[PDB]
């Protein structure tokens, strides 16, 4: 993401491709490495009636 | 007949509920009591148990057997064990207090009815198990029996009909399980009151390890009058099938709380009215009654209005008759509130030996006192629900179906109450 005007011109003439808005060194775009805490939801068979194991 | 009802006093069997006459063996006497007994003794088991048969009476211990079959079960040549006739004076279901008047005012009915009853079984004596609150009526009752002994009514030569028979009082020490029929058999043998498993059956095996039938107060007592009459007097009163006269406790949110006797099959409504007084502020101000004692369920006022009291007519209420006991709630009531303190009680009645009742029960108890609180949330309604199905019918005796039903009952007829009541908990949180 540093590249000279000069050089970014150069690379993408060569490779015939705008290197540029495709590039593949990550930055800012990848997500926090710190996180909010999930909360994460419980499945069909918690509940507390109607839901004998004998029938699932 | 189609009314039921307006029972005349020349009908009525105890004469003396209210102890306004002598309630020794002169009193007694001159009431009716002790008449002809020897004739009845020499009649035989077979003709003593063909009227009770035609009578239609059925057992008035809360269960509701036909008592004619069930003392028939004891009409067996003798295998060479005693047998005997335990009278269940436990008196122990909440609400329920009509078998203690017949102890204390009516003693010689029930004495009279040991030896008819003892007659009909085969038996060589009586032991009449009395919860041990019950101390003053249990003394009456002994003083009635020496009455009885020093008449030569009962002991040898009973009457003068050359049949042997003793009447023994022995006491309780605070338990509702041991009135359970199997549990009272134990307590007698001297151990704790827990019920026994079924077979065998107390009249192939009961107390002492003998045939055994246990009858309650108010069945035995009527035996007599029921022989003297002819059970077909007695199949007179009430709906086929529930047949009789019945003694009622009206008890709760009633202007005049009493004991009385009735016919079986009087409406709900003319019973209370008639008899208590009438609902504490009017018949509009109920809420809900409880029909037969603490085992059985709950009916609201819709219900109540044109429901019979006998054990048919209250089974499609989705209830039972039970003993007969009517605690009667008004609206004031917090109606949460009065079964978690039936479920409460049970709580501490379990004897404790069998898993679902042992656990569950007390796991209905805690979950009932949050549901007064309102602190729970709706699922656990149903939750509860199918809690007290686990342990109906899957426990060794009864009162595991009689702590469950009170759930299902107050469920079944007062969830919306139940669900405003957690409404309410979660918005002051
Ligand atoms: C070919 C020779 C070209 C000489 C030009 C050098 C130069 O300036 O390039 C860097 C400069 C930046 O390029 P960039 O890729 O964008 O850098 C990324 C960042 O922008 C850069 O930004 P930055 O933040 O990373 O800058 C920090 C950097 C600072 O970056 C610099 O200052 C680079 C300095 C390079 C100067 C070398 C001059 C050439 C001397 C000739 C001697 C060698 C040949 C013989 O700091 C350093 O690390 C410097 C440490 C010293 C590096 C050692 C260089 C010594 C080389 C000479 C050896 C002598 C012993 O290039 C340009 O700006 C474009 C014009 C330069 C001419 C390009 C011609 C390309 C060749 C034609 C195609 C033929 C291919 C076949
Ligand atoms: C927990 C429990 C308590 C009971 N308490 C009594 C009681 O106090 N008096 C009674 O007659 N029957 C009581 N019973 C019912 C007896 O087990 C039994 O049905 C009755 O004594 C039979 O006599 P009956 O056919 O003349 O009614 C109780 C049952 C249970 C399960
Ligand atoms: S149901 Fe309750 S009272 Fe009856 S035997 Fe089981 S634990 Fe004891």
């Amino acid at each position: 993401a540093s590249a000279t005007r000069f050089i970014q011109w150069l690379r993408n003439w060569a490779s015939g491709r705008d290197l540029q808005a495709k590039l593949q060194l990550r930055y800012q775009e990848i997500s926090k490495r710190t996180q909010p805490p999930p909360k994460l939801p419980v499945g069909p068979s918690h509940k507390l009636s109607n839901n004998y194991y004998c029938t699932r | 007949k189609t009314s039921f009802g307006s029972l005349k006093d020349e009908d009525r069997i105890f004469t003396n509920l209210y102890g306004r006459h002598d309630w020794r063996l002169k009193g007694a006497q001159s009431r009716g009591d002790w008449y002809k007994t020897k004739e009845i003794l020499l009649k035989g088991p077979d003709w003593i148990l063909g009227e009770v048969k035609t009578s239609g009476l059925r057992g008035r211990g809360g269960a509701g057997f036909p008592t004619g079959l069930k003392w028939s079960f004891m009409n067996k040549p003798s295998d060479g064990r005693p047998k005997y006739l335990v009278v269940n004076a436990d008196e122990g279901e909440p609400g329920t207090c009509k078998d203690r008047e017949i102890i204390r005012h009516d003693p010689h009915k029930l004495v009279e009815g040991c030896l008819v009853g003892g007659r009909a079984m085969g038996a060589r004596a009586a032991y009449i198990y009395i919860r041990g609150e019950f101390y003053n009526e249990a003394s009456n009752l002994q003083v009635a029996i020496r009455e009885a002994y020093e008449a030569g009514l009962i002991g040898k030569n009973a009457c003068g009909s050359g049949y042997d028979f003793d009447v023994f009082v022995v006491r309780g020490a605070g338990a509702y399980i041991c009135g359970e029929e199997t549990a009272l058999i134990e307590s007698i043998e001297g151990k704790q009151g827990k019920p026994r498993l079924k077979p065998p059956f107390p009249a192939d095996v009961g107390v002492f390890g003998c045939p055994t039938t246990v009858a309650n107060v108010e069945t035995v007592a009527v035996s007599p009058t029921i022989c003297r009459r002819g059970g077909a007097w007695f199949a007179s009163f009430g709906r086929e099938r529930n047949s009789g006269t019945k003694l009622f406790n009206i008890s709760g949110h009633v202007n005049n709380p009493c004991t009385v006797e009735e016919e079986m099959s009087v409406p709900l409504k003319e019973l209370i009215e008639k008899h208590a007084g009438g609902v504490t502020g009017g018949w509009d101000n109920l809420l809900a009654v409880i029909p037969g004692g603490s085992s059985t369920p709950l009916i609201p006022k819709s219900v109540c209005e044109t429901v019979l009291m006998d054990f048919d007519a209250l089974i499609q209420a989705q209830t039972g008759l039970g003993t007969a006991a009517v605690i009667v709630m008004d609206r004031s009531t917090d109606i949460v509130k009065a079964i978690a303190r039936l479920i409460e009680f049970y709580k501490h009645e379990s004897c404790g030996q069998c898993t679902p009742c042992r656990e569950g029960v007390d796991w209905m108890n805690k979950v009932m006192a949050r549901f007064v609180r309102g602190d729970a949330r709706p699922a656990e309604i149903d939750s509860l629900w199918e809690i007290s199905k686990q342990i109906e019918g899957h426990t060794i005796c009864a009162l595991g179906d009689g702590a469950a039903w009170p759930v299902q009952g107050l469920i079944r007829h007062f969830r919306p109450e139940l669900e405003e009541r957690m409404q309410q908990f979660a918005q002051q949180h």
